[PDB]
């Protein structure tokens, strides 16, 4: 069982009446109390990408090829759009309700603060674990040891 | 009785699963190639380092004290080689242990198919 790492720098739009307000959120660490089911407001146009992560979601906004932005949907912040579907600016991207805590497999490092009125933007550098399994056969022999830290393009077995 | 004796002595060890077999040949050949890579390091013979491995594995001074009244000098042509290959970096060092365990597995294979 190889648990890999995934790094992404993503933004978030949540009001200021919520914002649990921390520089580091552990898995399951509560984020953004809110009030009412805030509608995530797209700050860019493009086509989306819905990459489902455990409880949480991730929206990649790109025009043609290149990415225009990346958004993070905390647990309970629900997607209003289908992957690849064309969206616009200010469009109702997603909806959080109440709690909307941090995902259970993911961390948060190096928070950010952009605050305007009742709302605030937070750019979080997020890294998680996206594990995968490999079935070994008698035609194989494991090389790397148990609980080892593997590189990129590493001979495992 | 030596007859039942041998049979029971070989009946003291399990055979091998297909896995164990493939793995055996694998590690064995990894040791046999390891020695070959050692010959390219300290600049010794293919069989020299080879036998000298058994000199620390197959036993102590019992392996070279009776292959006949003459085989090859134990304190001279070997002991110098047991220390000549002893000072090498981490790069070359592992290829020694691969020779010890690699050549070791050979015996397991034989005992198995016995």
């Amino acid at each position: 069982r190889v648990d890999y790492l995934r790094k992404e720098r993503a933004a978030l739009r949540i009001p200021l009446s919520a914002w649990v307000e921390k520089e580091a959120y552990r898995p399951g660490e509560v984020l953004a109390e809110l009030s009412e089911p805030y509608l995530f407001r797209a700050e860019e146009s493009g086509v989306v990408e819905l990459k489902d992560l455990a409880e949480g979601h991730l929206i990649y906004l790109r025009q043609e090829e290149e990415v225009v932005a990346r958004y993070f949907l905390p647990a309970g912040m629900t997607p209003l759009v289908v992957e690849g579907e064309i969206v616009e600016v200010g469009q109702p991207l997603a909806e959080g309700k109440g709690l909307l805590r941090l995902p259970r497999h993911m961390t948060a490092k190096e928070v950010e603060a952009e605050e305007e009125g009742d709302s605030v933007h937070l750019t979080l550098f997020l890294e998680w674990t996206e594990p995968k399994d490999y079935k070994v056969a008698p035609h194989m022999n494991v090389i790397v040891p148990e609980g080892a830290k593997v590189q990129a393009g590493e001979k495992i077995v | 009785d030596p007859v039942r004796q041998y049979l029971h002595e070989i009946g003291q060890v399990p055979l091998l699963t297909l896995e164990e077999e493939i793995d055996l040949a694998r590690k064995v050949e990894e040791g046999m190639e390891a020695i070959k890579k050692l010959s390219e390091a300290t600049g010794l013979d293919q069989e020299l380092i080879r036998e000298v491995v058994r000199a620390k594995i197959l036993g102590t001074a019992r392996i070279q004290k009776i292959p006949g009244l003459k085989e090859k000098p134990d304190p001279k042509t070997v002991e110098e080689v047991d220390g000549k290959l002893k000072s090498l970096p981490k790069e070359l060092k592992r290829y020694l242990h691969i020779a010890r365990e690699g050549e070791a597995a050979r015996q397991h294979l034989i005992e198995a198919n016995l």
